[PDB]
C-alpha cells in the first residue's frame, strides 16, 4: 500500500548522516528495528550481498523498499495477533490479565496452575503494569 | 437488562423459513457456536422455502421487495429495492451486466413467470393485486396493479409471463422510456436449465466456544507447544495455534474469505436444511459479513441464535454490539469484528463504528516505536530526533524478562521520561507543521499517564525537575535511582 511503502520512506529520513537516502548496511539493522523488526545479524548479511552486490554498501530507498519487500509477505499476520489479544481481553480493559490467561488456557485444553499463571503474565509484561497491553502482546508475540 | 426481540417474534423479524431457522437451533447447539444472521428478504422467504435457488457471490444485485418480481432478483434493478436511487441502480445493473458475461453459461437471465400461487402468495402480503383483462395483437393479459407510480405491469395467460412498461409522463431513473417488455430476472444453470434465483442466508457472524475450537487443533501439534520448558515460547505457540486454527481466514474460490471451521459450519448449515427438504440447494453461500471489508454493509436488526438454540433479534447496531459484548467477546468465545469498522471501508467508503477495547487503553500506553514512525508516515498526508523512535523501541524491550517488577517499574518510568524529554525540545523547535504539533503534544500526554502509572504502581512534573538532559549518560539515570525513594 502507498502507506506500506510510506512508513518504510518515512524511517529513512530519521537516520542518514548523507542526505542523498543512502544509508550503509551499518544502520540497515538500525531502521528495521525502529521499524518494528528485529533482524538476525547472520540475515543482515546474506541479504544485503544477493541484492546488494554493488560493492559498496549503501542502501537507499529503491534497495530498502525492495528488501523489505519480502519480509512483510507472511509477518504480516499483525492483524490475526490484534484479533487474537482481543480474544484475551474479556472485559475489554484493552489489557491482558492472568485471569483472563487463565480461561483462554483453561478451555483450550492446558489446565493450569495460578502459580504457572502469573508466570507467564510477567514473562511477557515489559513494563511491570503486572497486565499486557497489545504492544506487549506484540513483541512476545513477534519478538 | 436490553430491549431485544426473543422466540416467535423474533424469527418473524428475521425472515428466514421457520422450518430452516429450527434445523439451525440444532447445529448451535450441537456445536455450541453463537450464529447471527443479517436481514433476510421477507417476501423472499416463500420463494425460499418452495425451494427457490438463492443467490452466490457470482451474483450482486439486489432482490425487489415491491412489485409481481418481490423476492427475485431483477436484471433491471430498477424494479428491485434500490429502486429510485439512481446511482444504485446503476452499480446494481453493471454488476447483473458483469454477472452475465464473467460466468457466461454459469448466469444468466430469463423472464419472470408468475405461477397461479405466487400471484396469491402476493395478493395476501398486499404486493400486487391481480387486474382487468386486456388483449394486444392476439393475447391475452391480465394486469397486475402495484402502487407504484413509475411503471405498470401486466401478466400473461398462456405462459404467465410478466411484463412491464413505463408509465405515460414518467421517466426511469435512469430517464427512460419504453413500452411493453418482459421482467428479467437472474438465473443461474442447473442441469443445462436456467433456474430463478431469490436472496439467500448472509451470515453477519459466527462465535464459536474456545473449546469447540479446539477441537480443530491436532492433538500433537498442541501437546507439543503446551510441553515446552520456556513459557515465553509457550504463550506465542500457543496463540500461534488459536490463530492458526481458529482466527486465520482466506479467500476461497465462491465462499469468498472464510476460516476452515467457518466452511464446515457452513457445509453442516446447509446439510440442516436439506435434511428438512429444502431442494434448491445452498442456503448459506459464502463466508460472514466480518470479512466484507471493502463493501461492509450495516444492519439494524440481526438475528441471533445461541448455543442454547434460543432466537434473539436485536433492534439496533448499538443493540447488536452490547449483545456481543457481553454474550460472546465476553463469555470465551471466539469472535473477531470486520477490519473495515473504525475506519473509511475503501469500497464503498462506509464508516461503520464498533467498540475496540485496545483504543480504549491506547490513551494510558505509550507507543511501540514503529506506531510512532507509520503515525508520521499517515501523518505525512495533510502535508531529525530519532532518538524518540529509538527511546520508544527501548520501552518496549523484550530483555526485561530477567529483572523484577521493581526493576522494569524503574527503567521503564526512565526511558519514558527519556522520550518524553526527546519531544519536549522538539516542540522547542520550529512549530514545523502546525497539526504535526498536536501529535507530540498528545504523546507527550500519553507518556506522562504512562508514568504517572508506573510511579502509583509503586511508591509526574514533580519529578521532572530533580532530572539531567545536559550531557548524557549514565549520570542522569543515576539521580534519578534515588528521586523514588
Ligand atoms: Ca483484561
Ligand atoms: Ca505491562
Amino acid at each position: 500500500t502507498e502507506e506500506q511503502i510510506a512508513e518504510f520512506k518515512e524511517a529513512f529520513s530519521l537516520f542518514d548522516k548523507d542526505g542523498d537516502g543512502t544509508i550503509t548496511t551499518k544502520e540497515l539493522g538500525t531502521v528495521m528495528r525502529s521499524l518494528g523488526q528485529n533482524p538476525t545479524e547472520a540475515e543482515l548479511q546474506d541479504m544485503i550481498n544477493e541484492v546488494d552486490a554493488d560493492g559498496n554498501g549503501t542502501i537507499d530507498f529503491p534497495e530498502f523498499l525492495t528488501m523489505m519487500a519480502r519480509k512483510m509477505k507472511d509477518t504480516d499476520s499483525e492483524e490475526e495477533i490484534r484479533e487474537a489479544f482481543r480474544v484475551f481481553d474479556k472485559d475489554g480493559n484493552g489489557y491482558i490479565s492472568a485471569a483472563e490467561l487463565r480461561h483462554v488456557m483453561t478451555n483450550l485444553g492446558e489446565k493450569l496452575t495460578d502459580e504457572e499463571v502469573d508466570e507467564m503474565i510477567r514473562e511477557a509484561d515489559i513494563d511491570g503494569d503486572g497486565q499486557v497491553n497489545y504492544e506487549e502482546f506484540v513483541q512476545m508475540m513477534t519478538a | 437488562r436490553i430491549d431485544v426481540l426473543k422466540g416467535e417474534k423474533a424469527l418473524k423479524a428475521s425472515g428466514l423459513v421457520p422450518e430452516h431457522a429450527d434445523a439451525f437451533k440444532k447445529i448451535a447447539r450441537e456445536l455450541n457456536t453463537y450464529i447471527l444472521f443479517r436481514p433476510v428478504n421477507k417476501l423472499a422467504t416463500n420463494l425460499i422455502k418452495s425451494g427457490v435457488a438463492t443467490k452466490g457471490l457470482n451474483v450482486h444485485g439486489k432482490s425487489s421487495d415491491w412489485g409481481p418480481v418481490a423476492g427475485y432478483i431483477p436484471f433491471d434493478q430498477d424494479l428491485s429495492k434500490k429502486h429510485g436511487q439512481q446511482l444504485a441502480v446503476e452499480k446494481g445493473n453493471l454488476e447483473n451486466k458483469k454477472s452475465i458475461t464473467e460466468h457466461e453459461g454459469e448466469i444468466g437471465k430469463i423472464p419472470l413467470k408468475l405461477d397461479h400461487l405466487r400471484i396469491e402468495e402476493l395478493k395476501e402480503n398486499g404486493i400486487i393485486l391481480k387486474g382487468k383483462k386486456e388483449i394486444d395483437n392476439g393475447k391475452k393479459y391480465y394486469l397486475l396493479e402495484s402502487n407504484n407510480q413509475v411503471y405498470e405491469f401486466r401478466i400473461s395467460d398462456e405462459n404467465n409471463e410478466v411484463q412491464y412498461k413505463t408509465k405515460e409522463g414518467k421517466i426511469t431513473v435512469l430517464g427512460e422510456k419504453f413500452n411493453w417488455r418482459n421482467i428479467e430476472v437472474m438465473a443461474k444453470n442447473v442441469e443445462g436449465v436456467l433456474k430463478p434465483l431469490t436472496a439467500d442466508y448472509d451470515l453477519f457472524a459466527l462465535a464459536p466456544s474456545l473449546t469447540e475450537i479446539k477441537k480443530q487443533i491436532p492433538q500433537k501439534e498442541w501437546d507439543k507447544v503446551v510441553n515446552t520448558p520456556n513459557s515465553l515460547e509457550k504463550q506465542k505457540g500457543v496463540t500461534n495455534l488459536l490463530i492458526k486454527y481458529g482466527i486465520e481466514r482466506k479467500p476461497d474460490s465462491t465462499k469468498g474469505t472464510l476460516s476452515n471451521w467457518q466452511k464446515q459450519m457452513l457445509d453442516r448449515l446447509n446439510e440442516a436444511v436439506k435434511y428438512t427438504g429444502y431442494t434448491g440447494g445452498d442456503v448459506v453461500n459464502h463466508g460472514t459479513e466480518q470479512d466484507n471489508e471493502e463493501f461492509p454493509e450495516k444492519d439494524n436488526e440481526i438475528f441471533i441464535i445461541n448455543p442454547e438454540g434460543e432466537f434473539i433479534l436485536t433492534k439496533n447496531w448499538e443493540m447488536t454490539g452490547r449483545f456481543i459484548e457481553k454474550n460472546i467477546t465476553g463469555k470465551d468465545y471466539l469472535y473477531y469484528f470486520n477490519r473495515s469498522y473504525n475506519k473509511i471501508a475503501p469500497g464503498n467508503k462506509a464508516y461503520i463504528e464498533w467498540t475496540d477495547p485496545i483504543t480504549k487503553a491506547k490513551i494510558n500506553t505509550i507507543p511501540t516505536s514503529a506506531e510512532f514512525i507509520k503515525n508520521l508516515s499517515s501523518i505525512r498526508r495533510s502535508s531529525s530526533v530519532k532518538k524518540i523512535a529509538g527511546y520508544l523501541s527501548d520501552y518496549y524491550n523484550s530483555a526485561n524478562h530477567i529483572f523484577s517488577q521493581e526493576k522494569k517499574r524503574k527503567i521503564s518510568i526512565f526511558r519514558g521520561i527519556q522520550a518524553y524529554n526527546e519531544i519536549e525540545n522538539v516542540l522547542k523547535s520550529k512549530q514545523i507543521a502546525p497539526e504535526y504539533k498536536n501529535y507530540f503534544q498528545y504523546l507527550k500526554e500519553r507518556i506522562t499517564n504512562q508514568v504517572q502509572l508506573l510511579l502509583t504502581h509503586q511508591k509526574f512534573k514533580l519529578l521532572y525537575k530533580q532530572l539531567n538532559f545536559t550531557e548524557n549518560e549514565t549520570d542522569n539515570f543515576e539521580v534519578f535511582q534515588k528521586i523514588i525513594d
